[PDB]
């Protein structure tokens, strides 16, 4: 069987040839009798195998005493039957026809090479018109088409001296013609004679094609065909019902009519009509062939009485009923069953509940194979009939086998890696599974009618597996984010709030104990109340010498409840972290930190037990909801009643017509809103606390000891917006069309609603309904796309010796700390040695994994930039290194290579999206204020203004390290300066939020130069004031004998000399497009920092941007740097007249100034420098740039899309994608292979790492690196299995087949659709025994 | 851009219309000819 | 606008390239197209409004 690589091939004739047994005849089965195969058929027996053991058809063979005999009436043979299924006879043709993927596909691989097109090909063989297959006479062209008529004018004319046909025949001949040599090196040659762009790609076209075939060795002529195999018949089969009554394939019709078919031709050539009819038959013929290879591509599709059409054999291996995807990737199971699901409260978490009749089912042979080695049921068949008895050793001996044998778990969906898990069992008097109840968490899942299924680790390596690794100790903090996914979820945690509770009003306050137990005595005793600070003793721990504990004892004034709770601490813990009501965050740290610092089963005892007692004490607490907890405010009606005056006022105003009514809308809606926010804090105020208890006292409050209110501040359930939709009027709503309606709502659900009112909380419950219906497909679509890019790559190995990556800083903008730089470290390792601002003090040598002693140790330091080796930095041929990626979460520790990287990455990132898509500057505090990459002006103010639009501000703390940055306009007016302290509160900057000013920071007189009225512009003269300039009209307005003459009001000194930009000899006058009207007249004195002029006026999202698809409105960039001026004046586009500094003018390109301009026309940038507005490419990120810009770019875009619904997901799962979609750079010189074409930037980085490499200095070729999209990439990949099986198929086989393409297993899914065991993690270590004996030979 | 001989062949045919009543017995003179002239 | 755009000279030439649109390939005759163009539309057979 084994086997070490697969190759593709064109069939040749003498392959089927060499693969056949017989060719066939006529078509019929059975004698309407005897149902039994007829010869030379369909379902004869002769050639591709026998029915019954040693039979002719007859039965005139048989016994073996006619061993080898064929039976001379029917011609029936003497075999076994399995060869069914590996043989397959075959078809001779009685002419030749040419097969069609080779056609009609993109590019068409054959009029393609020939450079004929293709519907010259096809009227040559619809056989309507002849064409040249040889210029026999030059006077006339190989490759020439000649009407049915025209032929006749050459044919009369000359006759003998050409060839020139129609039919699969001339085209045979003519390939069978050409040569691939010379065609091949004259391109090669007259490429260099015009290597235009169109024309030179095509050159490459044509000689990959020649030389191709010139080296698989495949052959043109045997593109066509004139032999055809055959399918066995259990593929396609006949077979009864009760009825005497059969069912068939959609295929066997096909060969049906195709045979007779050709029985009518050949009946038709034996006979010497006219070719009209014999045109009309065969053309029958190539319709029912290529229907065969696909009915409903050509044609109007072909149907049986069904009226649906009939499945082509490429429907078979396609779409999701296509193999891959239906039968050969997902797959029916023996071994398995499933149930409704119930609880187990009383469980552990090893345990599961388990309908015993399941087990019993699934564990047949064990136990039979148990009594034959007992020998009480010596055979099977009494073991059968025992089992049947039930006897109770059976019982007995099925708890003696159950114990021990590990058994999976399975939910769907099983969208991410933890919605199947593996328990130990334990069986129970029920058909209803119970389950540790805390992991509906991972499922997502709730006793509701929720179903799950299970799997057998029957092989020990499976049993093991399943206990070291999806043993549920195993996997407890997500690998994507470092959180407790057993976070206690509703009743637990509320019991708990209960417990640990501080009343001032039940009783026994103010007394001593030694320590908790007697406190139980009191309360289960019933003597004093549990929520109740009283004093008492405590002995805690702590591991403050090298891991040792340190004892102490000493008091507390606490609650009885928390005392209590002290109890269950292992050993390690101050009795301060014990001293609050415990929100149920603080339970998800409690579990963090016990975990982080003890080990796991501590934390794992512990939650254990706190469930247990969250049971008991919730199950005391005492716990209902009712009709006076829900309670309304008082002060409520006359708000309602103000409202009504007002909005009776503001509709006396819209009556009398001078407010508007889209001005009337955002009134009214604003002040209902109003309203609701005033309700929404008389409903608070009026229930958090509410209560009044008095204790050895007057009057004092505290926390309400309501139901609903303690729902909503354990977290459990509830929130304030809920408890508002049942107490008061809940906001208003939006109908269908996406509008917001007037009118919000009054009543409540306590009250009782109104017709009109719950008619249109339909309209936005069904709209949410649907979407809650339909949002779900983009996430799975997406999902699968993911992974199908990054199935590939594994972690090769331990330390890739690499060089540096990206460097790592906070994310703080716009607001304060969004990912401390503290968290972004976590658990990465360094790109190089790195210290502290006491500076040179290293503590990595190049590179160590960062634990939370060095992050708080570096907390301590106000360091703030990092660099790392990067995901992408890394270096190794075929994967990575570990260091590179860090540290397993869910582990909590370096991962040792050999484990799938991109299948959790995808499971992280698309699991949760389900969900998830549903004027001035003002400094808040004081600090320290960075600029930088700045050149401004001390404007006429006294203040700071821009002139460099790549500033932007910040608040830096009193340290260095950022408060706040924020953008800032060119030329905005500012109240300060930078590197200064100014006080909280304060509004630096202010600017026309319309104006784009044009401030001179030269000074010096104005005037009216370059500029007349109407002609580059307009003349307008305020009426408003007097006061004016020659006032710019935009691109279209300006009368158009001076649009050709860029307008410039010109700053000179007294001698009319153009006042220089100071400090350099560039000449200072603005070029002046519209909109930049200014305010003064002629003569007249511009200052440093003074305007002449001034310029008034989503889930799929993320689709989008992991696709790189790419915008429409690029806010393009400078492709290089020096002055540039602009282009031709506009046809449909003006053009940017570049002026390197010392490189070269000429590169312009089309302009849309419609859309508004950034840099003029006498302005300088540097590469790289934004030049219009709007979005902008990624792409020419790439293109320009390095690697991190754009990687920082797109990771913090989409961790902000995710984190506005509060989403928190490592980077490296982002990191490592981006690789995935850079694995081919296309080359710039050429020498080692071919000019430019896009080549794996691996094997590039490996040429050049062996040419340019002492092999030269170069022959070889420099490179560019290439992006490409998802889907694309994917596709665009080295295998084609993968290729195969999820999209484009069949263009994939023709592409792989053309070239003699042959895989070599090492992808996931190339190894395992084989069954094979995988080349990574469990096989890691067996796929590197095959891979050191390959190298072993 | 027609895809269905259907259409081919009924134009095709369509070159050729019906000749009768003599040509019947035409035909049948040159080819009963042609047979006495074997 | 659309009678400038019009190229149709007489009527039968309307005729016979709505029967062509109707008929494409086919070789237009009179009555073909005006029994045509009837049933489609003006024939009580083939068309209704209830
Ligand atoms: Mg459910
Ligand atoms: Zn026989
Ligand atoms: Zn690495």
């Amino acid at each position: 069987e084994e086997f070490d690589a697969i190759k593709i091939a064109l069939a040749s004739p003498d392959m089927i040839r060499s693969w056949s047994f017989g060719e066939v005849k006529k078509p019929e089965t059975i004698n309407y009798r005897t149902f039994k195969p007829e010869r030379d058929g369909l379902f004869c027996a002769r050639i591709f195998g026998p029915v019954k053991d040693y039979e002719c058809l007859c039965g005139k063979y048989k016994r073996l005493k006619h061993r080898g005999v064929i039976c001379e009436k029917c011609g029936v043979e003497v075999t076994q039957t399995k060869v069914r299924r590996e043989r397959m006879g075959h078809i001779e043709l009685a002419s030749p026809t040419a097969h069609i993927w080779f056609l009609k596909s993109l590019p068409s691989r054959i009029g393609l090479l020939l450079d004929m097109p293709l519907r010259d090909i096809e009227r040559v063989l619809y056989f309507e018109s002849y064409v040249v297959i040889e210029g026999g006479m030059t006077n006339l062209e190989r490759q020439q088409i000649l009407t049915e008529e025209q032929y006749l004018d050459a044919l009369e004319e000359f006759g003998d001296e050409f060839d020139a046909k129609m039919g699969a025949e001339a085209i045979q001949a003519l390939l069978k013609s050409m040569d691939l040599e010379q065609e091949c090196e004259q391109l090669r040659e007259e490429l260099n004679e015009t290597n235009s762009e169109t024309k030179r790609k095509k050159l490459t076209k044509r000689i990959k094609l020649l030389e191709a075939f010139v080296q698989s060795g495949n052959k043109p002529e045997w593109m066509i065909l004139t032999v055809l195999p055959v399918l066995p018949p259990d593929l396609r089969p006949l077979v009864p019902l009760d009825g005497g009554r059969f069912a068939t394939s959609d295929l066997n019709d096909l060969y049906r009519r195709v045979i007779n078919r050709n029985n009518r031709l050949k009946r038709l050539l034996d006979l010497a009509a006219p070719d009209i009819i014999v045109r009309n038959e065969k053309r029958m013929l190539q319709e029912a062939v290529d229907a065969l290879l696909d009915n409903g591509r050509r044609g109007r599709a072909i149907t049986g009485s069904n009226k649906r059409p009939l499945k082509s054999l490429a429907d078979m291996i396609k779409g999701k009923q296509g193999r891959f995807r239906q039968n050969l990737l997902g797959k029916r199971v023996d071994y398995s069953g499933r149930s409704v699901i119930t609880v187990g409260p009383y469980l552990r978490l090893h345990q599961c509940g388990l309908p015993k009749k399941m087990a019993l089912e699934l564990f047949k042979p064990f136990i039979y194979g148990k009594l034959e080695l007992r020998g009480l049921a010596t055979t099977i068949k009494a073991a059968k009939k025992m089992v049947e008895r039930e006897e109770a050793v059976v019982w007995d001996i099925l708890d003696e086998v159950i114990r021990e044998h590990p058994v999976l778990l399975n939910r769907a969906p099983t969208l991410h890696r933890l919605g199947i898990q593996a328990f130990e069992p334990v069986l129970i008097e029920g058909k209803a599974i119970q389950l540790h109840p805390l992991v509906c968490a991972a499922y997502n899942a709730d006793f509701d009618g929720d179903q799950m299924a299970v799997h057998v680790p029957l092989t020990l390596e499976a049993q093991l597996e399943a206990r070291a690794l999806m043993m549920s100790t195993n996997n407890i903090l997500s690998p994507a984010n470092g959180e407790p996914i057993i976070v206690p979820s509703q009743d637990v945690v509320l019991g708990l709030y209960y417990m640990t509770r501080d009343c001032v009003n039940a009783k026994g306050e103010g007394m001593v104990l030694t320590g908790p137990k007697e406190a139980e005595r009191l309360y289960r005793s019933g003597l004093a109340s549990l929520h109740a600070r009283v004093k008492v003793r405590i002995t805690e721990y702590e591991k403050d010498a090298n891991g040792e504990l340190v004892a102490k004892t000493s008091l507390k004034d606490t609650t009885v409840g928390r005392a209590i709770l002290w109890m269950i601490v292992p050993k390690g813990l101050p009795y301060s972290i014990v001293n609050q009501a415990l929100g149920k965050k603080a339970i998800s740290k409690m579990l963090n930190t016990c975990y982080r610092i003890l080990g796991l089963k501590p934390t794992v005892i512990f939650a254990d037990q706190i469930m247990y007692t969250g049971f008991a004490y919730a199950a005391r607490s005492g716990a209902s909801v009712g009709i006076d907890d829900m309670v309304i405010p008082e002060k409520k009606h006359e708000i309602i009643s103000e409202a009504e005056a007002e909005v009776a006022e503001i509709q006396e105003q819209f009556q009398s017509g001078l407010v508007t009514a889209g001005e009337r809308y955002n009134k009214v809606i604003d002040i209902w809103a109003a309203a609701n926010d005033r309700v929404s804090k008389a409903m608070m105020d009026n229930l958090q606390t509410e209560t009044v208890i008095n204790r050895d006292g007057q009057e004092e409050k505290q926390v309400s000891f309501n139901s609903i209110y303690m729902m909503a501040d354990s977290g459990a359930r509830g929130s304030a917006a809920q408890i508002r939709q049942l107490a008061g009027m809940r906001g208003l709503m939006a109908k269908p069309d996406g509008s917001i309606i007037e009118t919000p709502i009054t009543a409540n659900f306590r009250e009782g609603l109104n017709v009109l009112q719950y008619f249109i909380s339909t309209h936005g419950a069904r709209k949410g309904l649907a979407d809650t219906a339909l949002k779900t497909a983009n996430s799975g679509y997406l999902t699968r796309r993911l992974v199908d890019v990054a199935q590939d790559l594994v972690v090769t190995e331990d330390d890739c010796g690499t060089h540096e990556g990206i460097m790592m800083t906070p994310v703080i903008e716009g607001g304060d700390v969004k990912e401390p730089l503290r968290d972004r470290v976590l658990g990465r390792v360094t790109a190089e040695d790195v210290l502290k601002p006491g500076t040179a003090d290293i503590l990595v040598p190049r590179n160590t994994l960062l634990h939370e002693q060095w992050c708080d140790l570096l907390e301590e330091n106000s360091v703030d930039a990092v660099k790392v080796r990067s995901v992408v930095s890394c270096d190794t041929d075929f994967g990575v290194c570990a260091h590179c990626y860090g540290r397993d979460l869910a582990r909590g520790h370096i991962i040792n290579k050999g484990e799938a990287i991109g299948v959790i990455a995808a499971q992280s990132i698309g699991e949760p999206g389900t969900q998830l898509t549903m004027s001035s500057i003002q400094v808040k505090n004081k600090g320290s204020i960075k600029l930088s990459n700045v050149k401004s002006v001390v404007n006429s103010s006294g203040k700071l203004v821009i002139t460099s639009r790549n500033t932007e501000l910040k608040l830096i703390d009193e340290f260095g390290r950022t408060k706040e940055s924020y953008k800032v306009p060119y030329g905005a007016v500012l109240a300060k300066g930078d590197g200064e302290q100014v006080a909280g509160g304060e509004t630096v900057a202010n600017w026309d939020p319309h104006t784009m000013p044009v401030i001179t920071e030269v000074s010096g007189f104005v005037r009216f130069t370059d500029m007349i009225d109407g002609q580059t512009i307009t003349r307008q003269t305020d009426e408003l004031t007097g006061l004016s300039s020659l006032v710019v009209l935009d691109s279209a307005e300006r009368t158009a004998g001076g649009k050709d003459l860029r307008p410039a009001l010109k700053i000179v000194d007294a001698q009319g000399n153009d006042v220089l930009i100071p400090g350099t000899d560039m000449p200072a006058q603005y070029f002046l497009p519209g909109k930049a009207i200014v305010q003064l007249e002629d003569g007249v004195q511009i200052s440093s920092g003074d305007t002449l002029a001034r310029i008034p006026q989503g889930l799929p999202r993320v689709a989008d941007l992991f696709e790189a698809r790419r915008p429409k409105e690029p806010a393009i960039l400078a492709e290089i740097s020096g002055i540039v001026s602009f282009g031709k004046e506009t046809k449909g586009k003006r053009r940017l007249v570049i002026t390197p500094v010392d490189g070269s003018d000429p590169y312009e390109e089309m302009i849309p100034k419609w859309r508004q301009l950034n840099v003029f026309e006498g302005e300088r940038v540097e590469r790289g420098d934004v030049i219009s507005d709007g979005p902008e490419a990624p792409h020419d990120i790439l293109r320009l740039r390095g690697v991190h810009a754009v990687t920082r770019y797109i990771v913090n875009e989409v961790q902000d899309v995710y984190r506005l619904q509060g989403v928190k997901i490592n980077d490296k799962h982002i990191e490592v994608i981006v690789r995935q979609m850079l694995r081919k750079a296309t080359i710039v010189n050429a020498g080692s292979s071919d000019f430019l074409e896009g080549e794996q930037v691996e094997y590039s980085r490996v040429k050049i790492a062996n040419r340019e490499l002492e092999a030269n200095g170069k022959v070889g070729a420099t490179y560019s690196r290439d992006l490409l999209g998802i889907t694309k990439a994917s596709l665009a990949t080295e295998s084609f299995i993968s290729a195969a099986s999820f999209q484009e198929t069949t263009r994939v086989l023709t592409e792989a087949a053309v070239a003699g393409k042959r895989d070599e297993l090492r992808g996931l899914k190339e190894n395992v659709i084989v069954g094979r065991l995988i080349p990574a993690g469990t096989g890691y270590a067996y796929h590197q025994d095959r891979m050191r004996r390959r190298a072993a030979g | 851009r027609t895809t269905d001989p259907v259409r081919m062949y009924m134009r095709e045919m369509g070159t050729v219309e019906l000749l009768t009543r003599e040509g019947e017995i035409d035909i049948a003179k040159r080819i009963e000819d042609g047979i006495n002239q074997v | 606008e659309t009678l400038r755009v019009d190229p149709t000279n007489d009527r039968l030439s309307a005729l016979v390239e709505i029967y062509r649109m109707m008929r494409p390939g086919e070789p237009p005759t009179r009555e073909a197209a005006e029994s045509l163009f009837e049933n489609l539309f003006f024939s009580e057979d083939r068309y209704d409004l209830s």
